[PDB]
């Protein structure tokens, strides 16, 4: 509180502007369809980025 | 024992309300004091009908801040002027610090109270008196007797005085532990208010003077091509309406450049044909 | 019974008029106090303002600001304020005693 | 008695009409109170 300095609201959790700026909020339109040869880059880059998060079971 | 009443008021006068509100700001960022003058009515009444500055000392705002000869011949040519009104209490500004006490306020509440037992120590706040709120509170004291033994500082028998909340900043300062919070409350006669509407008051000409024309086309022009961006915004709005089912606005907007719009045109319109049919040749 | 009816009738509609004025002068008097608090709320965005980064909005009405003074305050946010301007890092002038985001 | 009926229902219209605009101006303070408390 004013300067009595009492436990009155509890709040998100401490974030710090410039690493919450990182979020990407805005998506990018960039999509694979745009994206010319590179197709085994795509699936090497997959099965590290999606396939582990996606399922985990494997 | 008398105890005094929670409903006990300090009825502070608009002239000595000016007078320290301008003292205090002419003092800052240092700290002022003066002395109050006034009559105690009756237990539950505190008129402050007056109010004048010190010389500021070096020392601050404490007992020594005062001095006795100036304090003497102050009062004795007041009362030659036609205001043999006894002191009833001082008040100092606390710049920005809250309207509170200090260990050296509380020394010298002590000494004024010391004088007589109703005495009032208002401090007012002279930079956080921004236009609309006043930022002024009256304190008068808590004995220390009265406290450690149990009572309360203060008897109550109505709600006067809980119609107002106290502060944090004050409370921890020692507010209802050391002195207590005085309702403040402003005499204002009929006679104080008009005079004091001359401020605002503007003339008897500029309800007739007419506003510059070339500057009134621009202003329309101004204003109705907002109108333009704001109905396109509005129509866009409409045409999402639709489909929406129910789940800032053009609207709203729009609403308010209408009526400023009207006001300005019908005032410029009916203003000119005033001058026009009493400012005339014969 | 037809006239106990007509009695209550024009009683009730007297009542209605009554109403009516009262509403009438409540509604000019609502207008003029509105007035007056919109020009108060003008009035606190007034000069002069210390500059803060908004960190993050906590609720519709309140926020985390961190002020150049070096500090971080949790401030309300004022309602005319246009909310989706209201970005992360973004700078916002805050009130001199209050510290909320004007 | 006939002329009883016609004043009663004359009067049941314009309280009714009456009553309609009341509870419009009802609502219409009742959102300007509610935008002066907040």
């Amino acid at each position: 509180r004013n300067d009595s300095y009492t436990l009155h609201k509890i709040l998100p959790n401490k974030v710090d502007p410039l690493v919450s700026l990182m979020m990407v909020e805005k998506v990018p339109d960039s999509t694979y369809e745009m994206i010319g040869g590179l197709d085994k880059q795509i699936k090497e880059i997959k099965e590290v980025i999606e396939l582990p998060v996606k399922h985990p079971e494997l | 024992a008398p105890a005094v009443d929670t409903a006990e008021q300090v009825y502070i006068s608009s002239l000595a309300l000016l007078k320290m509100l301008k003292h205090g700001r002419a003092g800052v960022p240092m700290e002022v004091m003066g002395l109050m003058l006034g009559e105690f009515v009756d237990d539950y009444t505190v008129r402050v009908i007056d109010v004048f500055a010190m010389p500021q000392s070096g020392t601050g705002v404490s007992v020594e801040a005062v001095d006795p000869v100036f304090q003497a011949k102050m009062l004795d040519m007041l009362k030659q002027t036609g205001r043999p009104e006894m002191v009833v209490g001082w008040y100092h500004s606390h710049p920005g610090f809250g309207c509170w006490l200090s260990g050296v306020d509380i020394n010298t509440q002590q000494s004024f109270e010391a004088l007589s037992e109703r005495a009032v120590a208002v401090v007012v706040d002279p930079i956080q008196s921004v236009k609309g709120k006043v930022v002024i509170d009256a304190f008068r004291l808590i004995n220390a007797n009265m406290m450690v033994l149990g009572h309360e500082p203060r008897q109550t028998t109505s709600n006067l005085g809980h119609l107002n909340k106290p502060s944090i900043q004050a409370l921890i300062h020692g507010l209802n532990r050391h002195y207590y919070s005085i309702t403040i409350n402003y005499r204002k006669n009929e006679l104080e208010q008009k005079m004091l509407l001359n401020l605002h008051k503007k003339s008897w000409m500029e309800g007739l003077t007419l506003q510059d024309y070339s500057e009134h086309c621009k202003h329309n022009e101004s204003v109705v091509k907002e109108m333009l961006e704001l109905a396109k915004n509005y129509n866009k709005a409409v045409e999402e309406e639709d489909k929406m089912t129910p789940e800032q606005d053009p609207k709203r907007h729009l609403e308010e450049h209408v009526d400023v719009l009207m006001t300005s045109n019908i005032v410029q319109c009916l203003a000119a044909m005033l001058d026009t049919v009493v400012f005339k040749l014969i | 019974d037809l006239y106990s009816r007509y009695k209550k009738l024009q009683q009730e509609l007297e009542f209605l008029e009554v109403q009516e004025e009262y509403i009438k002068d409540e509604q000019k008097n609502l207008k003029k106090e509105f007035l007056h608090a919109q020009e108060e709320v003008k009035r606190i965005q007034s000069i002069p303002l210390v500059i803060g980064q908004f960190l993050e909005a906590v609720d519709q009405n309140t926020a985390i600001v961190g002020s150049t003074t070096g500090s971080n305050y949790y401030v309300r946010i004022l309602s005319t304020i246009d909310r989706e301007l209201l970005k992360p890092n973004a700078s916002v002038a805050l009130h001199k005693h209050s510290n909320a985001l004007v | 008695r006939q002329y009883y009926l016609s004043k009663i229902e004359e009067l049941q219209l314009i309280v009714n009409d009456k009553s309609q605009n009341l509870r419009r101006l009802q609502a219409q303070r009742n959102e300007l109170n509610a935008k002066v408390r907040l």
